[PDB]
C-alpha cells in the first residue's frame, strides 16, 4: 500500500536530488560486501593531513545519529500524495530556484573563503628548505661548487613526500658500482636531481657527474663521508665543506605545484625569516583588508560553519586519497578525478592568468624604488643631480 | 638488535635535537669549571631556513611514527577501538601546537 | 580483479589450444579484457595476461588462488632477469589501454575482418613478438608424493 | 584579390610564421633545433589514417562575416577557448567550397558572404580547394564523423619527434621532449602561434600540386611541426621543469601520446573534450593532405 | 589551555583519551616552568629522580 508511493514518487525525488550541485560524492554502489567510501585528505608535506571524512563525533545538531525506528512511522502512520489516489492530490514540482540559489551561495562563499590563505601559501611554496653540505672535490673550487649532500632525515621530512605528490619513480640508490649514465636515467625519471646513497665507495666519473650536474646525494649520515667517494683527486676532506640552506624551489620546478618565478624568488628574498604564526598573521591581515562580498544566505552558511580555518597547514597542500590502512596514495590518473592532480594553490584559472601579468609588474625596474646602501662623503653640493 | 627493530626505532625518537657547545665565554672569563674541557648541550639550534623549522619537522616525524604505533595496536574492546582513532587525531593536533 | 583473472585464464587456455595447432571454435580471438580505467593491480593482470607467459603451460602457477598467483607472476616479470621480457612487460603496463597480441592472433583478426567487413574490434592494438624461454619446468598439481631417484 | 605565387601564399613575406624567442623573431625551425628527446620503453606505431568523410556540412544561412581563422587557431592553441563545437561556425567554410560562389576568404581570416571593397582575399579557386577538405571540420562533433583522438597522435609524434630513419620505418620509441627554456615558454609559444595566419599554410597545402607542392612540404615542415608541438603539449600528461646548474629545461612527456586530460594547468593550453574532437579531426584532415 | 582540537573534547569516543590527557596536564605555574628550564643548566649534586 505504501510501496506504490515509495517507488513511483520518492524515487524521482532521489533522482532529482542526485543532480544537485553540492551532492558531490558517490553514496553507494549497491554492494554491501565491498563499498567503502573514497577517502580524500588535504595532505601537506610539512604537516599532518586532514581527512575529509572522519569520526569527528560532533553531532552537527544530531545529524549523525541514525534512528532505525523511523521506518515504523513510514510503513504505518504516514500518507502520501500517490497512495491517496479516493481524493487526488496534485503532485508538487518545486521551483529549481530555491535550492540552486542556495547551492550557488554556498559555492560563492567557500570558493573565495580560502583566497588570502591561498595567495600567501602560493608565494611561500618554494621557501621550504633542507640543510645541505657541499664538499669540494677539487682545488680552487668556490664553496658553492662541489658534491652536494643532505641527511636521509632531511630527504624524508621534505623531498620525499614532494616526490610522492609529483608522482615520479623513487630516486636510485647508488652503490659505487653505479655508472654516471644510470644516475642520469634516474634524474630523467625523477626530475628533481637527487640520488640516495646506499653503500660502497663511489667511483670517480660518477663523482664528476654528481659535481657537474649538481645532483644532491642523500647520505644516511655524515660519518667519514670522504670514505664514501673514490677521492683519487685527494682534494676531498671531511673538514672541508660548506653548509647552507636549499629551498624547495631550488630543487623542484613543477608549475602548479610550486611557484618558482624569478619574480616570486625575488619577493621571497626580500622577506624576513618567518614562523608559521607570522604567516597566519599575514593571512589574517590580507583577509581583513578585503572583506569579501556574500549574499545573505552566504553569511548564514558562514556563521553556521563557522569559525577557525587555521589548524590546517596548506604549504603545498594537495588532495589525495588515503588507503584505509592509512597510507597516502599517489595520485592515480585512472581513479582520482583530474581536478585533484594539482591544487593550483586553490586559485581559479583566471587568477593564475592575471598573476603572471602581476609578476611582470612587481619585477619591473621602474617601481623598484626602495633603495639599499648609502655613501657618506663630504663633498660640496655644486650641481645637484639625484642620479 | 635483530628481532626488536620497532623498539629501537621508537627509542630513536628520544635522541636530542640540539648540539654540544664549548663554554667559550666561560673559558675566556676564567670561570670555575670542574670539567677539563667545559661544554654544555644546547637542546635546540637556531632556525636556518626562511620557513621550515628543523625542530618542528622532527616532531612531525615523531608523531607520524607514534600514529603508526597506535594504528598498529591490536585492540579488542570497542571503546579502545574508538580511542585509537581519537588518539590519532589528538596527535595530529599536537603536531600543529608544536609547529 | 576477479573478472580480469577469469578472462586471462580463458585466453591462456585458448592460446594454448591454438598453439598446438588444433582447429578451435574461438568465440572471440582474444578472450581477455582490456581495462579502460582501473587500478594498478588490474593493469598488472592485463600485462602478464598479454604476455602468455610460459609459466601457465608449465602449470607453475597455482590456479586455486588465481589472481593472487597472477599478481605474483607479474612481480617477477616486473623485475625479470630477462631484459626482453622485463622491458616488454613494463611497456604493456604503461599502455594498458592498448591491446597486445602476437602476430598469429592478428592474422585471425584480419581473417575475421575480411569475412565481415563492418565487424567491430578494439581500435588500439600493438603486435609484439613472443619471447622464447628455455626453462622447461616439471610440474603437477594434484595429490601424490614424488618418489625421486637421485643421480 | 591576392594572386597565389608559383610557390604557396607562404612564399610571401606577408605570411611569415615566426615564434618569439631569445629577444628575436625566431623561425619555427630554429626553435625546433632547441628540442631534444629522452626515449622511453614504449613504441608508437602509426596505423593508416582513415579516409575523411565525403560529406561537407551545410553552411547554414549566416548573414554575417564569420572569423574562421581566429576560431580555428583558438580551438587549436587557445589559452581559454572551449565548447568550440557549440556554435559550429566552422561549417561556414563550406560556403567557399562551391564553384563560383560570391563568398571570399579574406586575409583577415574572415569569410565574407560577398566580395567587398578594400579587403584583400585569397584566389577563390584555391580557397575552394582548401574548403573542399577543411569544411569537414564542421563535422568534428557529429557522432558519425568524429576522428580518433588516440591513434592520430602517434602520427603527430612521428612528424615532430621522428628521425628520418624512424619516420621511414613508421615506428618510433615514445619520447620525452625537452628544451632549455624561459619562464612561461609554452604559453608564449602557443600565443605566438595563435597569431599565425595559418589559413595561408592550409590553402597552400590544399591548392599546390606537383613538384611545387613538394617543395612546400619541405619548406614548411617546421611550421607544421610547431603547430604539432603546441597540440602535443596540449595533450601531454605532464610538463615538468628541471633545474640544471642555474639553467632550466622544460620537459613534456610524452610526445605522441594523447592523455585525454582536460583539467587546466598553468604550464600549457588545455583541451576541453570539444577541442579534443576538434584537433583530432583537424589532424585527420591535415595529415590526410600532408601524405600523398 | 590548548590540549584538544575542537571539538574532540566533546566527542563521546574521546572520553577515555581526554581524561588520560587531563591526568597528565599540570596547570601552568611560572616558578615550576622556569625551574624546569633552569634545571637543564644548573649542576646536580643529588641524583634527580
Ligand atoms: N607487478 C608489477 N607490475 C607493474 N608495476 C609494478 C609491479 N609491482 C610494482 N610496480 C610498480 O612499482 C611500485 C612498487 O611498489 P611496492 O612494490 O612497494 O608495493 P606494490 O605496488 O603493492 O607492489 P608489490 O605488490 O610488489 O609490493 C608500485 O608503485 C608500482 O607502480
Ligand atoms: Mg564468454
Amino acid at each position: 500500500n505504501i510501496a506504490v508511493a515509495h517507488t513511483d514518487h520518492l524515487s524521482v525525488v532521489y533522482a532529482t536530488m542526485s543532480n544537485f550541485m553540492l551532492n558531490f560524492t558517490n553514496n553507494f554502489s549497491g554492494n554491501h560486501a565491498t563499498f567503502k567510501p573514497d577517502q580524500y585528505v588535504i595532505t601537506s608535506p610539512e604537516g599532518s593531513y586532514k581527512p575529509i571524512i572522519e569520526r569527528q563525533g560532533e553531532t552537527v545538531d544530531g545529524l549523525t545519529i541514525i534512528d532505525t525506528s523511523i521506518v515504523w512511522p513510514i510503513l504505518c502512520q504516514c500518507t502520501y500524495p500517490l497512495v491517496r489516489q479516493s481524493i487526488m492530490e496534485e503532485i508538487v514540482y518545486p521551483d529549481p530556484s530555491t535550492t540552486l540559489s542556495q547551492s550557488l551561495s554556498v559555492a560563492q562563499v567557500l570558493s573565495k573563503l580560502t583566497l588570502p590563505d591561498a595567495f600567501i601559501n602560493m608565494i611561500l611554496s618554494g621557501g621550504d628548505s633542507v640543510v645541505m653540505r657541499t664538499y669540494q672535490t677539487e682545488a680552487d673550487d668556490d664553496l658553492d661548487e662541489g658534491i652536494r649532500m643532505t641527511t636521509y632525515d632531511q630527504y624524508l621530512s621534505h623531498i620525499r613526500e614532494r616526490l610522492h605528490i609529483t608522482n615520479v619513480p623513487d630516486p636510485i640508490y647508488i652503490t659505487g658500482a653505479s655508472t654516471p649514465d644510470q644516475i642520469a636515467a634516474s634524474v630523467q625519471a625523477t626530475h628533481v636531481a637527487v640520488v640516495l646513497y646506499q653503500s660502497g665507495v663511489i667511483n670517480g666519473p660518477a663523482s664528476t657527474y654528481l659535481r657537474e650536474n649538481e645532483v644532491l646525494v642523500v647520505m644516511p649520515d655524515y660519518y667519514d663521508v670522504v670514505s664514501r667517494f673514490a677521492n683519487a683527486n685527494l682534494q676531498m676532506n671531511n673538514n672541508r665543506y660548506h653548509e647552507s640552506v636549499l629551498e624547495i624551489a631550488d630543487i623542484f620546478d613543477q608549475a602548479d605545484f610550486i611557484q618558482t618565478s624569478d619574480a616570486v624568488r625575488q619577493l621571497r628574498a626580500l622577506m624576513p625569516t618567518l614562523s608559521t604564526s607570522q604567516i597566519r598573521h599575514a593571512i589574517e591581515r590580507i583577509a581583513q583588508i578585503t572583506d569579501v562580498d556574500s549574499t545573505d544566505y552566504g553569511k548564514l552558511t558562514l556563521r553556521f560553519l563557522g569559525t577557525l580555518t587555521r589548524s590546517l597547514k596548506m604549504q603545498n597542500a594537495q588532495i589525495r586519497r588515503i588507503r584505509p590502512d592509512g597510507t597516502v596514495l599517489r595520485y592515480d590518473d585512472q581513479i582520482d578525478i583530474e581536478a585533484f592532480r594539482w591544487s593550483r594553490y586553490f586559485l581559479d584559472e583566471l587568477q593564475l592568468r592575471r598573476l603572471s601579468v602581476g609578476l611582470r609588474l612587481i619585477t619591473n625596474p621602474r617601481i623598484a624604488r626602495r633603495f639599499n646602501g648609502v655613501r657618506i662623503m663630504y663633498l660640496t653640493d655644486d650641481d645637484p643631480d639625484p642620479d | 638488535l635483530a628481532g626488536a627493530n620497532t623498539i629501537i626505532a621508537i627509542m630513536r625518537l628520544f635522541t636530542p635535537q640540539g648540539f654540544l657547545r664549548t663554554d667559550d665565554l666561560a673559558i675566556a672569563a676564567n670561570f670555575p669549571r670542574a670539567s677539563r674541557n667545559p661544554q654544555t648541550y644546547i637542546p635546540y639550534t637556531n632556525q636556518r631556513g626562511t620557513v621550515t623549522n628543523e625542530f618542528a619537522s622532527r616532531f612531525r616525524t615523531i608523531v607520524a611514527t607514534l600514529a603508526n604505533v597506535v594504528n598498529e595496536r591490536a585492540v579488542q574492546d570497542d571503546m579502545q577501538k574508538a580511542t585509537r582513532s581519537c588518539t590519532k587525531q589528538w596527535l595530529r593536533h599536537l603536531e600543529t601546537q608544536f609547529d | 580483479i576477479d573478472h580480469f583473472a577469469a578472462k586471462i585464464l580463458e585466453d591462456w587456455r585458448q592460446k594454448e589450444k591454438l598453439d598446438k595447432g588444433a582447429l578451435v571454435e574461438a568465440d572471440r580471438v582474444i578472450q581477455r579484457l582490456i581495462p579502460l580505467s582501473s587500478s594498478t593491480y588490474v593493469q598488472r593482470l592485463a600485462a602478464i595476461g598479454a604476455l602468455y607467459p610460459n609459466e601457465f603451460t608449465e602449470n607453475v602457477l597455482d590456479l586455486s588462488r588465481l589472481s593472487t598467483a597472477l599478481l605474483q607472476l607479474s612481480d617477477t616479470y616486473y623485475q625479470h632477469a630477462n631484459d626482453q621480457l622485463r622491458r616488454l612487460y613494463r611497456r604493456m603496463y604503461n599502455d594498458s589501454r592498448t591491446l597486445y597480441m602476437t602476430q598469429r592472433h592478428q592474422e585471425l583478426l584480419l581473417a575475421q575482418i575480411t569475412a565481415d567487413p563492418n565487424i567491430l574490434l578494439y581500435p588500439y592494438t600493438y603486435i609484439f613478438t613472443t619471447i622464447p624461454t628455455s626453462m622447461n619446468y616439471i610440474s603437477n598439481t594434484g595429490q601424490g608424493r614424488i618418489k625421486h631417484s637421485l643421480t | 584579390m591576392l594572386q597565389q605565387p608559383t610557390g604557396g601564399y607562404t612564399t610571401l613575406e606577408q605570411f611569415a610564421f615566426t615564434i618569439r624567442n631569445d629577444g628575436t623573431n625566431a623561425t619555427p625551425t630554429q626553435f625546433l633545433q632547441l628540442l631534444s628527446y629522452e626515449a622511453t620503453e614504449n613504441e608508437l606505431v602509426k596505423k593508416t589514417i582513415p579516409t575523411p568523410e565525403t560529406h561537407l556540412p551545410s553552411a547554414r544561412n549566416v548573414p554575417g562575416n564569420v572569423y574562421i581563422e581566429d576560431a580555428i587557431t583558438q580551438a587549436l592553441f587557445g589559452i581559454s577557448a572551449q565548447n568550440v563545437n557549440a556554435h559550429g561556425y566552422f561549417s561556414r567554410l563550406s560556403a567557399l567550397a562551391l564553384p563560383n560562389t560570391s563568398a571570399r576568404l579574406g586575409l583577415d581570416g574572415v569569410i565574407y558572404n560577398s566580395e567587398t571593397i578594400n579587403i584583400p582575399f585569397y584566389d577563390p579557386a584555391a580557397v575552394a580547394n582548401f574548403a573542399a577538405t577543411y569544411a569537414k571540420l564542421g563535422n568534428a562533433s557529429t557522432p558519425r564523423y568524429r576522428a580518433d583522438m588516440i591513434d592520430i597522435y602517434a602520427h603527430v609524434g612521428l612528424e615532430l619527434a621522428g628521425t628520418d630513419a624512424e619516420r621511414a620505418a613508421g615506428v618510433m620509441p615514445v619520447k620525452r621532449a625537452k628544451f632549455d627554456s624561459w619562464e612561461g615558454s609554452l604559453i608564449s609559444l602557443s600565443r605566438d602561434v595563435v597569431n599565425w595566419k595559418i589559413l595561408a599554410f592550409l590553402i597552400d597545402l590544399c591548392s599546390l600540386e606537383g613538384e611545387a607542392l613538394r617543395a612546400f612540404k619541405t619548406r614548411n615542415r617546421d611550421v607544421f611541426r610547431m603547430m604539432l608541438f603546441i597540440m602535443s603539449t596540449a595533450v601531454a600528461a605532464n610538463v615538468v621543469n628541471r633545474k640544471v646548474t642555474k639553467r632550466v629545461d622544460r620537459v613534456l612527456e610524452y610526445i605522441g601520446v594523447n592523455s585525454m586530460r582536460t583539467a587546466g594547468r598553468t604550464a600549457t593550453i588545455t583541451y576541453d573534450l570539444s577541442r579534443h574532437e576538434f584537433a583530432a579531426k583537424f589532424l585527420q584532415l591535415t595529415f590526410t593532405r600532408w601524405n600523398a | 589551555k590548548r590540549y584538544f582540537p575542537e571539538n574532540l573534547e566533546q566527542n563521546q569516543s574521546a572520553a577515555r583519551l581526554v581524561s588520560a590527557v587531563k591526568a597528565r596536564a599540570s596547570e601552568a605555574d611560572i616558578s615550576s616552568i622556569h625551574l624546569a628550564i633552569a634545571r637543564e643548566v644548573s649542576p646536580m649534586f643529588n641524583v634527580h629522580e
